[PDB]
């Protein structure tokens, strides 16, 4: 099952 | 990876993000957190190695302190695992006090050597102390 990468400074998203 | 997310279940959340290109880790800072179910996984800073699949064999975490918590109960939501640094097996959910380490739940806590988090009927039993730093 999947990893979500989410950042703050930007509010934004990743993964792999 | 192409979008997928209608199926995730992971999710980490970072205000210093770095891949670690010359060395296949990722390496995360800022009050960073990784969470799926009630192991509050939380530090500053996660070091996560991953192999060739972007399995990830194994992840270290610090902070300060160096902790991380967990819930166990409605009531018992305060359980943690602290020491000197912290290393996981994400390969099969069991966090390592590594070198010198503290445990607390409600109503106990244990603390001296290196040990693995318990999450059954059971302890450590191994009796210490240790310093901060």
């Amino acid at each position: 099952v999947p990893i979500t990468y989410v950042n703050r400074a930007t509010x934004k998203c990743a993964r792999y | 990876g192409l979008p997928s997310d209608r199926n995730q279940q992971i999710s980490l959340v970072a205000d210093r993000a770095t891949y670690n290109e010359k060395t296949g880790l990722t390496t995360y800072t800022g009050n960073v957190v990784i969470e799926q179910g009630t192991m509050k996984l939380q530090a500053d800073s996660i070091v996560a190695t991953l192999n060739s699949k972007r399995e990830i064999q194994t992840i270290t975490a610090k902070g300060r302190p160096s902790k991380f918590q967990q819930q166990i109960s409605a009531d018992k939501g305060i359980a943690r695992g602290e020491g000197q640094t912290i290393v996981y097996n994400a390969d099969t959910g069991i966090i390592t006090l590594s070198g010198g380490a503290y445990l607390y739940q409600d109503g106990s806590s244990i603390r001296g050597n290196t040990l693995k988090y318990s999450m059954n009927k059971g302890d450590v039993e191994a009796q210490g102390s240790s310093s901060n730093r």
